[PDB]
RNA sequence: CAAGACGGACCAGAGCGAAAGCAUUUGCCAAGAAUGUUUUCAUUAAUCAAGAACGAAAGUCGGAGGUUCGAAGACGAUACCGUCGUAGUUCCGACCAUAAACGAUGCCGACCGGCGAUGCGGCGGCGUUAUUCCCAUGACCCGCCGGGCAGCUUCCGGGAAACCAAAGUCUUUGGGUUCCGGGGGGAGUAUGGUUGCAAAGCUGAAACUUAAAGGAAUUGACGGAAGGGCACCACCAGG
């Protein structure tokens, strides 16, 4: 009988200064009315845009999460969440004659933020091959999958999570993998592909001032 | 086809094929003489052995035993017999 | 400007160039917008420019090109073209019953029949397009002519014999 | 063509058809 | 009213077309998908059970949350296509191919396009049997 | 957040296992083929009754669990469809021993055409790569051998033919060996015996009846069906 809209005000919300574009978008909230307060309402939104939003020459198929959890007044902060990847671009990549290969960690980093981490790698055809399918045994794919747990893990446990994002921008554990991997099989695209957040510590207001600057 | 000396076969042939299937059968493994880098000792080895061979006064490893031939440590030196 | 992205298969990067000539000229004389072959990422782009008008022609100029990615024929991709009310369904063909191996391998021929003429026959009554992926099935045309046909290919892949298929179909065409 | 096919069945065939029927000095 | 937005700037939401066998969802609301703005079904706008998945419904579904949209400031909206999803279809039908075309011809610039779809690594067995198909 | 399920896309001219069967990572346990061997024993071998081991799904007894699906069952529309849902579907501990359990095609051994692809192992060789890698090593390239899985082709021959590199080396008929057939019904029925809690499994006739039963390829009629054409002895608009 009476228009919600009307009664609802909206929100600026802005990503960190880590990245080269700021602001992301608008949030609408519903006002407080003494029963429900408006920060407790925006202290549990998760959002998800793509990484291409916040840079302006980097690439578009990586997606990342962001978990909103303070306002300052018409200032609404985020935080890392997580990171995905399109799914467009995940079928397109799952090619037929090659192999797929899987690995996963559960790495705490220094700052308590366990993450859950997985990667997915290809084996690559070469210029000259003659032969159709290029399909790694098991031996070989147990030792890429071995190497690929121990590079990403010493890469996130001895670092805490400001240089993390950092390698996740031009996806620098990728190009590790592949280049540290010529020596057992040719790897043709491996990504890190989805981060998980699972124990969050007790929530303070002194690092997440320095991640928005 | 249809007509050709089974009794005298070119040799490049008796190589090519497996060694039960030629017309008398020969091992296609030799013994060999290995110079260990670090003495002047002479070690006759199998070309197939399976077993590390081992220096009888260096007492170092001279070849490492693989699927088919074995892999001589790198700079031993190696000769044939006959 | 507004600009879409149109990733293409490493199987069909044959046929684009082949028929290449043909799919930017339509886009060109009578669409007004400019497009690009992104070999680096294996994407189609394209995007708006100062020489074009009539906005809704751009979700159809998408619609065109992923067309001729899914295997559709460049005549059947025009039609789309100069058309105003045109769908594309698709769904495989596991969808709707479990079959393994051997089983699902008659499926698809089921479909086909002897020289493609049992798929023909419903290509040439609904007055759409069919192709066969592997499993997928991708169907073109007008709303009520892609029920008829889902209705048609559906009753096949049960193992219905194509005979009374082909029978029915026609009687259908009547209305 | 899909848009030929349609167009034919969206229209009427006409044209051909010859019907025979029916001074100085 | 309206966010305080200048015109060289847009403010962005998303829509869940969730287009089923049986109608069309035009479901638009924030960025985090919390706070809802316009819902409308097959069942708002035709009085018919024969055409509630028709792409008429859907044109007319997508038309009436762009006159909605348009009041509220929001003049730029991201897509998310999805389907039945589980063990039924994956790829979308007719219907959301239909709301995206209706909505895009109220002017209202466009985002991302993509496909969200319950995907299975492998689903529960089918509710259809081991003969059932559809029909 | 929990509860159980199951491991897509990668997944194939593929791989393993005696068959049934076998797909998320990692650790362990005991197995196995093939390859390589100038290692050891020296005929220790092939084939099968009962017996023994295993034997999909469903089903029968005891517990655990029930997410999904769902025989029976209750409604609604018209045996096809929809909603809910028992037993069952999942695990362990015992039974049952059956499938189109298929190559509708015993096992062991000798011989007999071609090709180029694949999986494992082994050997040999110019070269490209690990940002011209500083020797080896993995990844490709070329060739050869062995044992596999699986194609295409052939006046080797065979076959009723479809077709088969075995279904060939068969009236020019004998390598060794097991099971089993004898026109169609009566009939896997009656009885007996035996195993099984039961359901049932294994073995199993006769009297009588009948001139067929059946197998392999090929079209041709075949009431008709779909397309065109012609006609005021057909119609439309009319006299």
């Amino acid at each position: 009988v009476v228009d919600p809209f009307s009664k609802k005000d909206w929100y600026d919300v802005k990503a960190p200064a880590m990245f080269n574009i700021r602001n992301i978008g608008k949030t609408l909230v519903t006002r407080t009315q003494g029963t429900k307060i408006a920060s407790d309402g925006l202290k549990g939104r998760v959002f998800e845009v793509s990484l291409a939003d916040l840079q302006n020459d980097e690439v578009a198929f990586r997606k990342f999460k962001l978990i909103t959890e303070d306002v300052q007044g018409k200032n609404c902060l985020t935080n890392f969440h997580g990171m995905d990847l399109t799914r467009d671009k995940m079928c397109s990549m799952v090619k037929k004659w090659q192999t797929m290969i899987e690995a996963h960690v559960d790495v705490k980093t220094t700052d308590g933020y366990l993450l859950r981490l997985f990667c997915v790698g290809f084996t690559k055809k070469r210029n000259n091959q003659i032969r159709k399918t290029s399909y790694a045994q098991h031996q070989q794919v147990r030792q890429i999958r071995k190497k690929m747990m121990e590079i990403m893990t010493r890469e996130v446990q001895t670092n805490d999570l400001k240089e993390v994002v950092n390698k996740l921008i031009p996806d620098s554990i990728g190009k590790d993998i592949e280049k540290a991997c010529q020596s057992i099989y040719p790897l043709h695209d491996v990504f890190v592909r989805k981060v998980k957040m699972l124990k969050k510590p007790k929530f303070e207001l002194g690092k997440l001032m320095e991640l928005h600057g | 086809p249809l007509a050709k000396d089974l009794l005298h076969p070119s040799p490049e042939e008796e190589k090519r094929k497996h060694k039960k299937k030629r017309l008398v059968q020969s091992p296609n493994s030799y013994f060999m003489d290995v110079k260990c880098p670090g003495c002047y000792k002479i070690t006759t080895v199998f070309s197939h052995a399976q077993t590390v061979v081992l220096c009888v006064g260096c007492s170092t490893v001279l070849c490492q035993p693989t699927g088919g031939k074995a892999r001589l440590t790198e700079g031993c030196s190696f000769r044939r017999k006959q | 400007e507004e600009t879409r992205k149109i990733p293409v298969p490493a199987n069909r990067y044959t046929p684009l160039k082949e028929n290449w000539m043909k799919i930017f000229t339509p886009i060109v004389e009578h669409l007004g917008l400019q497009i690009r072959f992104n070999l680096k990422s294996r994407n189609v782009e394209i995007r708006t420019c100062k020489e074009t008008k009539d906005v809704s022609a751009l979700t159809k100029a998408a619609d065109f090109v992923k067309a001729f990615i899914l295997g559709f024929q460049v005549e059947d991709a025009l039609a789309l073209i100069r058309l105003d009310d045109l769908f594309l369904e698709s769904f495989e063909i596991t969808d709707v019953k479990p079959l393994k191996g051997d089983h699902l391998s008659r499926a698809i021929g089921r479909i086909a029949g002897k020289g493609g003429k049992t798929k023909f026959t419903i290509e040439n009554v609904t007055r759409t397009r069919i192709v066969l992926a592997d499993v997928k099935v991708h169907i073109l045309g007008s709303f009520q002519n892609i029920k008829m046909a889902r209705t048609a290919i559906c009753n096949l892949i049960l193992g219905n014999p194509p005979s009374k298929v082909y029978g029915n179909i026609r009687a259908v065409a009547s209305r | 063509p899909l848009a030929d096919q349609i167009l034919a069945g969206n229209a009427v065939r006409a044209g051909v058809r010859e019907k025979r029927r029916g001074e100085e000095y | 009213l309206g966010p305080q937005v200048a015109e060289g700037e847009n403010v962005f939401g998303v829509c869940h077309i969730f287009a089923s066998f049986n109608d069309t969802f035009v479901h638009v609301t924030d960025l985090s998908g919390k706070e809802t703005i316009c819902r409308v079904t097959g069942g708002m706008k035709v009085k018919a059970d024969r055409d509630e998945s028709s792409p008429y419904a859907a044109m007319l579904a997508a038309q009436d949350v762009a006159q909605r949209c348009k009041e509220l400031g929001i003049t730029a909206l991201h897509i998310k296509l999805r389907a039945t999803g589980g063990n039924r279809t994956k790829t979308p039908g007719p219907g959301a191919q239909s709301a995206l075309r209706a909505l895009a011809r109220s002017g209202m610039k466009i985002g991302r396009i993509e496909d969200v779809t319950p995907i299975p690594s492998d689903s529960t067995r089918r509710k259809g049997g081991r003969r059932g198909r559809r029909l």
